[PDB]
């Protein structure tokens, strides 16, 4: 059973975020922390990261729960870190940020729809801009780059390396082990 | 069905059906949704029957739920352009798009059936349209374009303030024949002549 190597990694204090960024795996995963730090809220939480993203109040239900824990978040970029995975990997803690040797990291700015009336159409743009920029002033914080320079290299998606990725600020180290 | 009519002369006789001999004089018929299809056919009609007399005034008969709005803009701005008056007549409901297609008719000349009514709309979008933040921006902008371009023609027709205009149609409005004329939408509501 893959739920059985799944709760032997848990009492490892192991955890995956493996697919796209929803609710029902950011409520599994939120659950997960809160557990753990339940268990012992100094030893460190081991967060493995391979995503391709998703839902931002899924990812910053996560984000919140990684940072209110009271134990330090391991992040590990397995694979693919793309978009709200790259976002929970910078989002761990600092020094604790990990990419695999061959892990791609990818970064762009927020996809959605519009619908409904002008009125309610003219609100959900609000919205656009307001989300878009508090999701940009905290990449600016997990890298080190400056607030211009997220915006323009989010506009389309950039994609780093595992040692690009280094470089820019998403990770701290790349693990050879 | 459809009946065709036969019609004769001492110049010879004449088969035709009930929509052409309505353009026969000059009246256009709108009661459909204003889509592409439909807009170029009254376009292309708006067009030919100002060619074939420009000094005569082309009817319109509104019996429609409206359309898309750049659908709209192309029909709005054709009678517009037009030298022949334009008399717009709505006969069942003249709703959204076509409200200002109603109105937009020579002032005088704009009228509706006792028991029509005009329902006054804002530009809604039943589908979702989907892309990056900066593609929708740039969506919400056009839209919100739109929707005061139509306060602002509205407002022409009617005589009213495009802020009332958008005050009024911020949730669907629906007026009565009565209540249209009142509104600035029509000038006069037909009495049965039987
Ligand atoms: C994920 O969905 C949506 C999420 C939305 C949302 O979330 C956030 C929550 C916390 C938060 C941030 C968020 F952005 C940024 C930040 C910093 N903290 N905030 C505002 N507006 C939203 C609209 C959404 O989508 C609505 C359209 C989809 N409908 C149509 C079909 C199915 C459902
Ligand atoms: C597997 O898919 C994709 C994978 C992608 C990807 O992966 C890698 C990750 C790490 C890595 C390497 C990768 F190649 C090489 C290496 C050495 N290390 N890197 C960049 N771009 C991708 C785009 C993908 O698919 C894009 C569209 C498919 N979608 C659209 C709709 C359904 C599915
Ligand atoms: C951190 C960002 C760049 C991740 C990006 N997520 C999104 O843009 C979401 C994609 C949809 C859920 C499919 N969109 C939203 O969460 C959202 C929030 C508010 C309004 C509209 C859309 C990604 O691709 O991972
Ligand atoms: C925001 C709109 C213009 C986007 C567009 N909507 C339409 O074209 C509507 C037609 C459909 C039958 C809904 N038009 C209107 O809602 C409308 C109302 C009043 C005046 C003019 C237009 C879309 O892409 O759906």
């Amino acid at each position: 059973l893959t739920d059985s190597v799944y709760e032997r990694l848990l009492s490892e204090r192991i955890i995956f975020l493996g697919s796209e960024v929803n609710d029902e795996i950011a409520n599994r995963l939120c659950a997960q922390i809160l557990l753990l730090a339940a268990e012992d809220a100094s030893k460190d939480i081991s967060l493995y990261i391979n995503s391709p993203g998703g839902s931002i109040s899924a990812g910053m239900a996560i984000y919140d729960t990684m940072v209110l824990a009271p134990c330090d978040i391991a992040t590990y970029a397995m694979g693919m870190a793309a978009s709200m995975g790259e976002f929970l990997l910078a989002a761990g803690t600092k020094g604790k940020r990990y990419a695999l040797p061959h892990a791609r990291i990818l970064m762009h700015q927020p996809l959605g729809g519009v619908t409904g009336s002008a009125a309610d159409i003219a609100i959900q743009a609000e919205q656009f801009a307001v989300i878009k920029k508090e999701m940009f002033r905290l990449n600016a914080e997990f890298t080190g780059q400056p607030i211009e320079r997220i915006e323009a290299d989010s506009d389309r998606d950039r994609w780093f390396t595992a040692a690009e990725a280094l470089e820019y600020g998403f990770v701290d180290h790349i693990i050879t082990r | 069905i459809l009946p065709s009519f036969i019609e004769h002369s001492s110049f010879g006789v004449k088969e035709s059906n009930p929509y052409n001999k309505l353009f026969e004089e000059r009246i256009i018929f709108l009661g459909v949704q204003v889509d592409d299809a439909s807009a170029n056919d009254i376009m292309a009609q708006l067009l030919v029957l100002e060619s074939l007399d420009p000094d005569r005034d082309i009817t319109m008969y509104i019996n429609s739920p409206g359309g898309g709005f750049t659908s709209l803009m192309a029909i709005y701005d054709t009678m517009q352009y037009v030298r022949a008056d334009i008399q717009t007549v709505c006969l069942g409901q003249a709703a959204s798009a076509a409200a200002v297609l109603l109105a937009a008719g020579t002032p005088g000349k704009r009228m509706a059936l006792p028991n029509a009514r005009v329902l006054i709309h804002q530009p809604s979008l039943s589908g979702v349209i989907q892309g990056q933040f900066s593609d929708l921006e740039i969506q919400a902008a056009e839209i919100e374009r739109m929707r005061t371009l139509m306060e602002t023609t509205l407002a022409r027709h009617t005589g009213k303030d495009a802020g009332v205009i958008r005050k009024d149609t911020d949730r669907d409005k629906i007026l009565t024949a009565e209540e249209a004329k009142d509104y600035g939408i029509i000038d006069t509501v037909l009495e049965y002549r039987k």
